[PDB]
């Protein structure tokens, strides 16, 4: 059915990205 | 404000500035219209891109109220004029004289029948025909001339209608159905509806229920589905189901919930009109 | 009290000139026996103890309220009150704002409260670290009562009782000196006089400040001993009046806060313009006065930049953190920037510009002048010590002194180590200790027999010792004293180890040498010795100070020793950098003119090649009144003339002279000079040490005191303090203050760019009657939600060019937030941002079945809760919560899109002029700003239960890329704008846009 959209995969992708970019930015702030 | 030579504040170069903003905002406007135009180029003429939002179709009433409540005097004409006129303008589209054309209209079963599939989503075949719906299918509520005619005047009556969703093919509950309450046996070919005073808890319930369906059948015929859209099927007549309350307590307000049952049907606790129905009377 | 502070701004007067007869006839005292114990105990309880009334400012922690108001927190306050009022009006029916407007007002309130909390915590932290620095050691006065000397607590000293002071002792109260022996008091802090002034019973100068018969409170006595009757006690003393005056002046509004006020007036201006024009417009169509008022409030409040308080306060706090890292501490949070706007610096000389330590500079050997090493670390050049004349001179200077290295100085450097003795004696002692070796065994080598301390008259100091050499057991005599008098008492001259008579050629060579070193600003002391005819004065002859045993004339004059207090190491460079910044440097001092001008030339306040009126008159051999003052670029104003000066004269002096030095100036006159500088309409920074700078440092647009070598009063009256006593920090200050300004603009601009795409959704919502594109929650998740970190990171931007090259900003002309800036943020960039947002909006709705042209006029039925059949363009029927969910999904993507355009806006705001390819992405906090921002937005959208909580729903992938071309457009547009601005600095794009 066209009436089923997968919101959970999209969601997972969003959150995973969030973690990645956040920790990457943390890597950027700390220059050693 | 003004001195030589400036208009408040500095008015010498105003031509340059205002010209700049005309050209500027002009470019911005043109750009926006462009993006919006390509966006509109990506949208289909037949089917919408995302149908997932309306997926649990809702149940609606003919006299849509301020808030879910029919409260009127059985005596005063001016009391129910609102409701009455609403039902009049609602069923004005369903008259036997309203559908003359055998060209754009189709006379379908006097009895609930199997779903009607016409071609595909595309324009390959021409504009699709639409099944006829006689007002006689609802007895004692707005049937032709004789009676009611006060539209619930002696005792309350309201027609329930299913929301329209493109390509939706309603799936009635199985014949194995779990406690669906008194219902008839024609279940394969129709989407059923049943009404009670309060849903899962103790009730104030006082009522007597009379249903008028297609062929005297409490539910929507599948033969009117799927709906092919405003473009392919303009002047499309969706099924209607009349429900009359004969015995009620007059001067006390009670609530009524009507639920439609099926596999294609679902309900939201947050959206009280989604999959189900609520009216105070 | 106005009359009080009118009497405190006037210079003092006294009874100081009297016969001791009339002195104790007036005071009712005995000169020798002081007063009776009962009388002292009577006067002590009559008025008050001897001490200053503790500073009148002791604000209770209720002073918290001060940080909760200001000028901006007021704007947020009325914003909140308008919010709550709007909710009150919205109680007219059943209403949603329970999740909208009440939350908005409460949020505004929370922002003000928290901001005030933070700023107050910073200022209070500064207060604490300032409290820790207070070390007050009780110093008991030595009084004399009923003929007996009793040392009692200083606070128990009364008026008109005999007090004795000794070497090192601090003066208890204001005294009239009845008697003195070799007494040099240190007035450096109070009157600004560098060298210790002799104190005598005799009346010298009419002005009680420069006269010798008065000793002053808080002054330490350098050397000798003295006796005096107390004229003044407690708050009635001189520095007490100075302190009560300094405590009773006003700070004045900081330029930064004023700019904030102007800015607020602008923002509220467009707020009420939009609000009113749109109120009228809304009434023109349909909506009743209720709805109309609601719209008015909605708009005016929407125009309020909620997070800008937080961001600005944080910014100021950050720069303040760096200032603290450099050990430059600012009492006030907004006084950090002021330096950058300063077009004139009035600095005091001794204690500020100088190390305030008397040191040997030049010496005189064989009719030749040789410069010693005057640096603190001894990094300069040493003279030639092989000469025997140097040996003799060094022995003379070392052998006659009262100077003694105190007990605990061993490891310390010979310069910075402490010495008990006079100024001159200290400098001499240190110099001889470093250059010629140890003065311990060398001073005890020769045994002192009978010495004459420096006399009240003629001030000649002589001593005579035995001989430590092998060949000649003659009696050695040594004397030091003023060059002229010792010239009178001398005949023979010593050259290269062999004597001679005096010939007028080399005698006048000596004279002109003395006038050269004296004119150089240094104080010169003549040194002589005479070996004695041991035949006439045998080895057993005991001679006393009663009569003349030794031939006081026909001595052997050796050479001259001159001395001065050097500037601090970082001072000349600092002054140079200040003059390079376009800042006018004016020395203001109460010192003597001869030393003042010299120091001024040393530090670069008066440059090489510039001549004062007196210099021109000196070179051309014409009367001083002849030459044209217009031809004189530099000027030294005697304090004597300043008292007779009118405002026009001071204005002319300050206008027509580039290099200005005010000498012999009283504290009130310093205040008058500062005020005179402010009359020109120019921002003023003042730097000082002692209490004489207390009225100036207070009145100045910004005061700067010295942590260690500065007094307490001027430390209280200062808006800024230097803990390490590094003058160079001032430069850093005017650097820092000049940078933080630019960044601020950027910061502000950024948030103000957000308001256009924030406000317009609710605008056209009313106009085109479309479903609401942008909710309240989203907007809060933008102003306070996301843009915060980038806006803060915009403070870590560096200089786009050399900031110390450009002239100081003009307060009238150059503005923080000005028409150009609004023309940019609201006018251009923000509009593109809005277009991007509405684009995304239409994308989402059109993809879900609702076409844009259909969306017009729908909201009436759309916001209706009870219409559950709502036809899209396709003919489908939508219930309430379904289409509302869609709308809420439109909110989130609108929010994300705002973030997306705020990317480009952030990058382009990073630089006002330079292209981004130049200034570079080198700011890291900015990068993390971006990453954190995006991650936060994505989190908000995709976090579970956020559709229940904030009603933010996950976005389909494609949604994200709808705002991209608009952001790119923003970047390209501002980049080519910042191209053309660079290429054409006429300029139209420069005049209209550049902010
Ligand atoms: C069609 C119209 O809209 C409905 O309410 C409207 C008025 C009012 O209620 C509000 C909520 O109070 C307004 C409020 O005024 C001002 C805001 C807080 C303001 C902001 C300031 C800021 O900083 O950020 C944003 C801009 C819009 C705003 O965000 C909300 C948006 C939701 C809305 O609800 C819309 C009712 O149905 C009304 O009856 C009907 O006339
Ligand atoms: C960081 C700067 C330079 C911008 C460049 C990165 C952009 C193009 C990236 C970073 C954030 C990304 C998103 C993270 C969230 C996901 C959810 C997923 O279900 C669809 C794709 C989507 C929506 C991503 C699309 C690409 C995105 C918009
Ligand atoms: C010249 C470059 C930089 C861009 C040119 C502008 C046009 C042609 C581009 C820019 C942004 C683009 C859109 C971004 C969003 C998508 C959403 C998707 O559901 C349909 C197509 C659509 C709508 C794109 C079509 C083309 C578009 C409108
Ligand atoms: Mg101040
Ligand atoms: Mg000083
Ligand atoms: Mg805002």
């Amino acid at each position: 059915d066209p009436f089923y959209y997968d919101y959970e995969t999209v969601r997972n992708g969003g959150l995973i990205f969030a973690a990645l970019a956040f920790i990457v930015g943390l890597v950027i702030i700390l220059s050693k | 404000s003004e001195k030589k030579e400036f208009l408040g504040r500095t008015g010498g170069s105003w031509f340059k500035i205002l010209l700049f903003y005309v050209i500027f905002y002009g470019c911005l406007a043109g750009i926006f219209i462009g993006t919006i135009q390509v966006m509109l180029l990506t949208i289909s003429e037949f089917k919408p891109t995302y149908q997932d939002r309306v997926a649990p179709p809702g149940l609606t009433q003919i006299p849509q109220i301020q808030k879910t409540e029919i409260a009127f005097r059985p005596n005063d004409p001016k009391s129910y004029m609102t409701y009455v006129d609403n039902i009049d303008n609602f069923l004005k589209k369903y008259r036997d004289s309203a559908q003359k054309d055998d060209m754009i209209f189709e006379d379908c079963g006097n009895v609930p029948s199997e779903l009607k599939d016409r071609g595909e989503l595309n324009n390959e075949q021409g504009e699709r025909k639409v099944c006829r719906f006689k007002l006689e299918w609802l007895g004692n509520c707005s049937g032709i001339n004789d009676e009611t005619y006060g539209y619930k005047d002696g005792k309350p009556c309201v027609i329930i209608k299913l929301n329209r969703v493109l390509g939706f093919k309603p799936k009635p509950p199985k014949n194995e159905s779990l406690e669906t309450y008194p219902v008839m046996k024609y279940n394969p070919y129709v989407l059923p509806v049943q009404c009670t005073g309060k849903r899962d808890e103790d009730k104030e319930k006082v009522g007597s229920i009379e249903y008028f369906g297609l062929g005297g059948y409490p539910g929507f015929p599948l033969q009117y589905y799927p709906y092919y859209g405003k473009l392919l099927q303009p002047k499309y007549l969706q099924p209607l189901l009349a429900v009359q309350f004969t015995n009620l307590t007059m001067d006390t307000e009670i609530r009524i919930e009507c639920k439609a049952y099926g596999e294609n049907i679902g309900y939201s606790e947050k959206d009280r009109f989604q999959g189900r129905f609520d009216v105070k009377i | 009290e106005r009359d009080m502070d009118e009497l405190k701004k006037e210079v003092s007067m006294d009874d100081h000139k009297l016969s001791l007869d009339e002195l104790h006839r007036k005071y009712g005292t005995d000169l020798s026996r002081g007063l009776t114990t009962a009388r002292a105990a009577e006067i002590l309880a009559r008025d008050g103890p001897n001490a200053l009334t503790p500073p009148p400012t002791t604000p209770e922690w209720v002073k918290f309220c001060r940080q909760l108001f200001g000028g901006f927190s007021m704007l947020l306050w009325i914003g909140a009150v308008l919010c709550f009022l709007a909710y009150g009006i919205q109680a007219a029916t059943e209403e949603e704002p329970q999740n909208d407007n009440l939350y908005l007002g409460v949020v505004l309130s929370a922002v003000v409260i928290i901001t005030g909390c933070f700023s107050y915590y910073q200022e209070a932290k500064s207060s604490k670290i300032m409290e820790s620095f207070k070390n007050m050691v009780p110093q008991q006065a030595l009084v004399i009562r009923n003929g007996e000397k009793m040392s009692i607590n200083a606070e128990e000293v009364v008026v008109g009782d005999l007090v004795e002071v000794k070497g090192g002792d601090r003066i208890p109260a204001d005294l009239r000196i009845i008697s003195a022996n070799g007494c040099k008091v240190d007035n450096s802090s109070l009157t600004g006089e560098s060298e210790p002034q002799t104190r005598s019973p005799d009346f010298t100068n009419e002005n009680p400040l420069e006269t010798r018969n008065i000793a002053f409170f808080s002054t330490n006595c350098v050397e000798g001993t003295a006796r005096g009757i107390v004229v003044y006690t407690g708050d009635r003393t001189v520095m007490g009046r100075i302190a009560t005056l300094a405590s009773g002046l006003e700070g004045g509004q900081t330029p930064i806060a004023a700019e904030i006020e102007h800015f607020i007036h602008i923002i509220t201006g467009v707020a009420v313009f939009l609000g009113v024009s749109f109120f009228i417009l809304s009434l023109i169509l349909e909506y009743t006065w209720l709805e109309a008022v609601i719209f008015l409030i909605g708009i005016i409040v929407a125009n309020v930049p909620e997070g800008l308080l937080a961001t600005v306060t944080v910014c100021l706090t950050l720069t303040a953190k760096r200032m603290a890292r450099k050990n430059c501490l600012v009492k006030n949070l907004e006084a950090v920037e002021t330096l950058g706007s300063t077009s004139t610096i009035c600095s005091d000389k001794t204690g500020t510009l100088t190390q305030n330590r008397m040191t040997v500079a030049h010496m005189w050997f064989d009719n030749q002048i040789h410069e010693a090493d005057t640096t603190e670390n001894q990094s300069g050049v040493s003279f030639d010590k092989t000469s025997a004349t140097w040996l003799a001179l060094s022995r003379i200077a070392g052998l006659c002194n009262r100077a003694v290295f105190q007990a605990n100085q061993d490891n310390l450097p010979i310069l910075k180590r402490a010495v008990a003795g006079d100024a001159s004696e200290s400098a001499l002692l240190k110099c001889i200790e470093v250059c010629c070796g140890s003065v311990k065994e060398m001073r005890e080598r020769y045994t002192k027999i009978v010495e004459i301390p420096f006399n009240s008259t003629n001030k000649y100091q002589l001593s005579i010792h035995k001989n430590a050499n092998a060949g000649e057991p003659r009696h050695l005599l040594v004397m030091k004293g003023a060059p002229e008098r010792i010239l009178d008492r001398c005949s023979s001259i010593l050259i290269h180890g062999k004597e001679q008579p005096l010939d007028e050629e080399l005698k006048d060579a000596f004279q002109n040498a003395y006038l050269e070193l004296g004119g150089l600003g240094e104080r010169v002391l003549g040194f002589c010795h005479l070996l004695l005819p041991d035949e006439q004065f045998p080895e057993g002859f005991q001679f006393d100070t009663d009569d003349v045993n030794f031939p006081v004339d026909n001595l052997c004059f050796v050479g001259l020793i001159s001395m001065i207090d050097p500037p601090r190491a970082a001072v000349p460079d600092a002054v140079g950098k200040c003059r390079s910044a376009g800042i006018k440097v004016i020395m203001v001092t109460g010192d003597h003119p001869i030393t003042a001008k010299a120091i001024a030339k040393g530090v670069g306040i008066i440059s090489e090649g510039n001549e004062t009126v007196e210099d021109i008159a000196a070179r051309l051999n014409i009367p001083v009144s002849q030459v044209n003052p217009r031809d004189a670029r530099a000027c030294v104003v005697h304090g004597s003339d300043l008292k007779d000066m009118t405002p026009e004269q001071l204005d002319d002096i300050l206008k027509y002279h580039t290099e200005i030095v005010f000498a012999r100036t009283s504290p009130q006159q310093k205040l008058i000079i500062v005020e005179g500088c402010q009359r020109q309409g120019a921002i003023v920074a003042v730097t000082g040490d002692g209490v004489n700078d207390s009225p100036a440092l207070k009145k100045a647009d910004i005061g700067v005191a010295m942590g260690i070598a500065g007094s307490d009063v001027s430390k209280q009256a200062a808006d800024m303090i230097l803990l390490d006593d590094n003058f160079a920090s001032i430069v850093t200050g005017v650097e820092e203050g000049r940078l933080i300004f630019d960044n601020l603009k950027k910061s502000i601009a950024y948030t103000l760019t957000s308001n256009i795409p924030e406000i317009t959704p609710f605008l056209i919502f009313i106009i085109a009657n479309i479903p609401l594109p942008l909710g309240t929650v989203t907007i809060l998740c933008i102003d306070l939600g996301t843009d915060m970190v980038p806006a803060i990171s915009l403070a870590y931007e560096q200089a786009e060019s050399d900031i110390m090259k450009r002239q100081p900003r003009n307060p009238q002309t150059d503005k923080l937030v000005n028409e150009r800036l609004i023309s940019m943020a609201y006018g251009q960039i923000g509009m593109i941002q809005a277009l991007g947002g509405f684009f995304t909006y239409f994308v989402i709705m059109a993809e879900n079945g609702f076409l844009p042209n259909h969306l017009l006029g729908i909201r009436v039925t759309w916001d209706d809760r009870w219409i559950n059949d709502v036809e899209d363009s396709y003919g489908q029927q939508w219930t309430y919560e379904q289409r509302k969910i869609v709308e809420f999904t439109c909110h989130t993507a609108f929010f994300v899109s705002i973030v997306v355009v705020q990317w480009a806006d952030l990058v382009i705001c990073k630089t006002r002029r330079n292209s981004v390819f130049q200034q570079g992405m080198k700011n890291k906090i900015l990068i993390f700003g971006l990453f954190e921002e995006t991650a936060l937005a994505a989190f908000l959208s995709y976090c579970p239960g956020m559709g229940v909580a904030l009603r933010m729903y996950p976005l389909k992938p494609t949604w994200w890329f709808c705002a991209f071309p608009y952001s790119l457009l923003i970047f390209v547009y501002d980049e080519v704008r910042k191209l053309i601005i660079r290429r054409r600095p006429g300029g139209w794009v420069e005049k209209e846009t550049y902010y």
